[PDB]
C-alpha cells in the first residue's frame, strides 16, 4: 500500500535461438593460443 | 500509464486525503464549537 513498494522479476529475455552455451572455451576467439592447443618447447608458463 | 503513475498517484492521494480530512476536522470543531455556543446561547436566554 505504499509507493514504490515493488517486487522485480528477472525474466529471461528470450528462449529463442539465442539462449545457449555462453562460452568459447578456448583458442577460437580472436586468434588461437600459443600453448593451449599447441606444441611448446616450455610449456605452460606460471602466472594466474 | 507506465512508470510514473503506480506510484506518483498514491504519492498525491496521500497528502490529498491528510488535507481533506484536516479540513473535515477544522469543520468538525467548528460545528463543535457551535453546538456547544449553541447551548450556551440558549441557557443564557432562558435565564434572562
Amino acid at each position: 500500500s505504499n509507493a514504490y513498494e515493488t517486487i522485480d522479476i528477472s525474466l529471461q529475455n528470450a528462449s529463442a535461438s539465442a539462449i545457449g552455451s555462453y562460452q568459447v572455451g578456448s583458442n577460437g576467439a580472436g586468434t588461437v593460443a600459443s600453448v593451449a592447443g599447441t606444441a611448446t618447447a616450455s610449456g605452460i608458463a606460471s602466472g594466474t | 500509464s507506465t512508470a510514473d503513475g503506480a506510484q506518483n498517484a498514491i504519492a498525491v492521494v496521500d497528502n490529498a486525503l491528510a488535507a481533506i480530512d484536516a479540513q473535515r476536522a477544522d469543520l468538525a470543531a467548528v460545528q463543535n464549537r457551535f453546538k456547544n455556543t449553541i447551548d450556551n446561547l440558549t441557557n443564557i436566554s432562558e435565564n434572562a
